[PDB]
């Protein structure tokens, strides 16, 4: 989306360029004296040459981003090298348009419709409406009180 | 048979252009420094 949006201010400025025109009123020499010169090489230099991915996950707890790089060479998760990489799409507007049609948040209150369109789309999901494995709420962190 | 008749139309057609593009548009992409500088010797060798 932000692509697109530049995309289109870019041709929006180039047509007022052109309707203001109308009417008025490489790096091989580098790369050979480094290595003669430093005669040394690391594993982060040679993904200088490429663009790198930062994606950073701060928190309260303590005054640190969680700096992620990622490899540009390969087709991974943050790689743009051969066109758009993973988004995680396709997975919150159906629950959200589910959630905002009868106005619930909880999704065991809905309508047999709403429970078949999200077992349809959601085949993880098909394992929570059964109701097997019964446990109280969901609380991951139980082992500490437990033991 | 010859073409004679319409020189002045031609003249009239390009007067109105040049006005309206006058009006309108400021030259700029349309090249106007060749044009002089070939009429230029165009004019001394063409009438000799």
């Amino acid at each position: 989306a932000e692509t697109r949006i530049q995309e289109n201010n870019r041709d929006v400025l180039e047509l007022i360029k052109r309707a203001v025109n109308i009417v008025n009123s490489l790096m091989e020499w580098f790369d050979i004296c480094y290595a003669q010169l430093v005669s040394g090489d690391t594993p982060a230099d040679f993904w200088k040459r490429r663009p790198l991915s930062i994606v950073p996950r701060h928190y309260a707890e303590s005054p640190s981003p969680l700096i992620v790089v990622s490899y540009n060479g390969s087709s991974a998760w943050g790689g743009r090298i051969t066109g758009s990489p993973i988004l995680y799409h396709s997975a919150q507007a159906i629950i959200d348009a589910a959630c905002i049609n009868a106005r619930v948040d909880n999704p065991q209150s809905l309508h047999v419709t709403a429970r078949q369109e999200l077992v349809a789309r959601l085949p993880f999901l098909a394992n929570v409406l059964n109701n097997q494995t019964p446990l109280p709420a969901f609380k991951p962190g139980a082992e500490m009180f437990l033991n | 048979i010859d073409i004679s008749s319409g020189q002045y139309q031609d003249r009239l057609i390009s007067l109105i252009a040049l006005e309206l593009e006058h009006r309108r548009q400021n030259v700029t992409s349309l090249p106007i420094a060749a044009v002089v500088s070939i009429h230029d010797s165009v004019m001394l060798q063409y009438e000799r």
